DNA sequence: CATTCAACTCATAGAGTTGAACATTCCTTTTCATAGAGCAGTTTTGAAACACTCTTTTTGTAGTATCTGGAATTGG
DNA sequence: CCAATTCCAGATACTACAAAAAGAGTGTTTCAAAACTGCTCTATGAAAAGGAATGTTCAACTCTATGAGTTGAATGC
């Protein structure tokens, strides 16, 4: 009668993350606040990437995001480039470097 | 001439190697490993393999040209690629 | 360059960064 | 029947940009990113719980794993977001 | 040419080097590039065929390639 | 009240070299090596079992993980030893 | 009547079985997986110990020290490739000097 | 000035064991900075591991785990 | 003639021993200073084995980095090491192994 | 695939820079005792937190029908 | 080179629906707080010797401009 993701004031699903934690054989028990914490972190990272992707798309007179915009947004950020250091984006290209 | 070519290629995002030669080479290398049996291939598998290979080659060329500029030249040599593979350390350069 | 108890040839890591024909 | 994170990514995109769309390959890339980060954090929390002889995974293990995995300002803001979310969820 | 390794032509290698930022290339680069590509493909294809024949299948799936690349330390996001 | 592999390493050493001893630091290094290899193989077998939607770890998963992890001749000889031990164990 | 003796091994089988059961790897464990794992572990240990003993004997010694383990590991291409990101304490380096420096 | 405790002869010995024949004067400060960055990263990870548990003493297993989490395995202190 | 090549015998002797090259007290002082700079105001204790392991890891890292930097130096056509060699070695090793 | 020539690489010598080698000294690290006590390790237990089960609703998840951003071509 | 037109592939919008997750209750288990014990980290003292620090010097190292020999990017078919 009331979603847990709305209880936490989020958009990502909480019950799905809880089930995926329970069925991933990570430990024999799972707490109650761990899925909320994980969903909040995931939503924050998603929004952080999507904002820069939308900015990169707007700076090219486009109204739809393509993998090139995601590549630009990820490689033009310091901490995001540090986090995704061993990841390859398909159809993303490279950054213009002389 | 070369400058416009580099500036245009660094802006596009399409694959640079043809599909049929890559498919033939991958199929022969795969049939070399098994006991003579022929395996089928999906199109997405070959596409992913080509994407990974091309990304690897472009990054290795970037590193090798860094080494070339350090050596005091502007032309790329095979020993630059060899030294880049050696410095990468047995897991990334191979 | 060395044959252990089992007949597995233990070789020295000579070179791996050069393309051989 | 398959499962992905498309609806939630579209929701947060409409939240951050009301007049912008997205392709299908970009959505697949976002799904892969979410799955990768999930796996990293969950594995780190599991091994943390194993090191200290515990059989439960709590928000403390998640916070420690986030502090261990993300760079500085990202980790600070993610810890703040998670703490705020847990505090809002508890008072209900 | 007739050999399958010769199907990777000089224009394609030149385009890859130009995308990488290279300005001037030598003649001996193409054979070295072919050898490096061959080693890379051999490793990835061996791992993928192992993953495929662990299950009782006869068709190579994109997920096998993704798993091989991930276990070798190279994550791919597009074909997940 | 601690566990190690000291007695088994000493038995193997006496089988290989009957007139050779070993220090304590080398024994600690050997224990570390054994634990590391165990962890690697078990994790790879778990991942393999999860990929194909199975809830059991059998000798086939161990064999495939050994083939995936070790280089060529080491993998061949390890598979030989493993199948030999299995067929000797099931015939009793 | 031991399982390790039944399989003709020196390494323990029950201990590996218990470690697999309490390691959070899968819900079920078979019967030949611990035997296979113990056999592989014993084979690797025997290879390393034989190489280290040969190194110590050629070095005119009687006891194996970490230096001998380092010399044995770094002189075998497959063992070196397996332990590529491992540091051995008090092991040192191999005596490798560039030929350009030496006259 | 604890960073100056790493003297010039010690850096010389390290470079000589590494196989270096000649060293320039500007290298000692660079080596000090690199060592400082390495120590900062490892010590941050180890202190996080230590304070996750309710302890106030850094142990060897904390350092081992901190090194392992960065792709470096140590065998002597297991 | 004072000494033709003493560096040669020095390297040959140093590549055979397995003992630590940095003193223990300055290393301990520096480690404690960094650790107290990380924590807010608390002063943590340290086991001896922890400091020994940290010193071993740091020295191994430095020796390997010096090997790679001298490889780059010899590629550049020189016999004297420069800081740019260390910088380029870190850059090519990447974000993790190059810090 | 056939030419080519302007754009490269390579070897050498002179001007300037500098790091290894060495005498001396004294200061700083190392070694042999020495507790004091702050902090870590061991044992119980119980109240709160987590797992297990049946029911019903609601939400993602494919299928189906419309709408439009983006690519191409031609002309100025 | 940019601007305008038109076309269509590829988006968005729109519904049935079935299965997954809250609601509620019940049984299990586990981890923090308290008391006790011990243990090794730290701060101190007395010698001492050898290794770091200063200073000087000179043969060894690098930088750079230049001529001789090689080649690969551009072009047409």
């Amino acid at each position: 009668a009331k979603s847990r993701s709305s209880r936490a004031g989020l958009q990502f699903p909480v019950g799905r993350v809880h089930r995926l934690l329970r069925k991933g054989n990570y430990a024999e028990r799972v707490g109650a606040g761990a899925p909320v914490y994980l969903a909040a972190v995931l939503e924050y990272l998603t929004a952080e990437i999507l904002e820069l992707a939308g900015n990169a798309a707007r700076d090219n007179k486009k109204t739809r995001i393509i993998p090139r915009h995601l590549q630009l947004a990820i490689r033009n950020d310091e901490e995001l480039n540090k986090l995704l250091g061993r990841v390859t984006i398909a159809q993303g290209g490279v950054l213009p470097n002389i | 001439g070369w400058l416009k070519e580099i500036r245009k290629l660094q802006k596009s995002t399409h694959l640079l190697i043809r599909k049929l030669p890559f498919s033939r080479l991958a199929r022969e290398i795969c049939v070399k490993f098994t006991r003579g049996v022929d395996f089928n291939w999906q199109a997405q598998a070959l596409l992913a393999l080509q994407e990974a290979a091309e990304a690897f080659l472009v990054h290795l060329f970037e590193d090798a040209y860094l080494l070339t500029l350090h050596a005091g030249r502007v032309t790329l040599f095979p020993k630059d690629v060899q030294l880049a593979r050696r410095i990468r350390g047995l897991e990334e350069g191979l | 360059s060395t044959v252990t108890k089992s007949r597995r040839i233990s070789r020295r890591p000579s070179d791996w960064w050069v393309v051989k024909s | 029947r398959k499962e992905s994170y498309s609806v939630y990514v579209y929701k947060v995109l409409k939240q951050v940009h009301p007049d912008t769309g997205i392709s299908s390959k970009a959505m697949g890339i976002m799904n892969s990113f979410v799955n990768d980060i999930f796996e990293r954090i969950a594995g780190e929390a599991s091994r943390l719980a194993h090191y200290n002889k515990r059989s439960t995974i709590t928000s403390r293990e998640i916070q420690t794993a986030v502090r261990l995995l993300l760079p500085g300002e990202l980790a600070k803001h993610a810890v703040s977001e998670g703490t705020k979310a847990v505090t809002k969820y508890t008072s209900s | 040419l007739r050999d399958n390794i010769q199907g990777i032509t000089k224009p394609a290698i030149r385009r890859l080097a130009r995308r990488g930022g290279v300005k001037r290339i030598s003649g001996l680069i193409y054979e070295e590039t072919r050898g490096v590509l061959k080693v890379f493909l051999e490793n990835v294809i061996r791992d993928a065929v192992t993953y495929t024949e662990h299950a009782k299948r006869k068709t190579v799936t994109a997920m096998d390639v993704v798993y091989a690349l991930k276990r070798q330390g190279r994550t791919l996001y597009g074909f997940g």
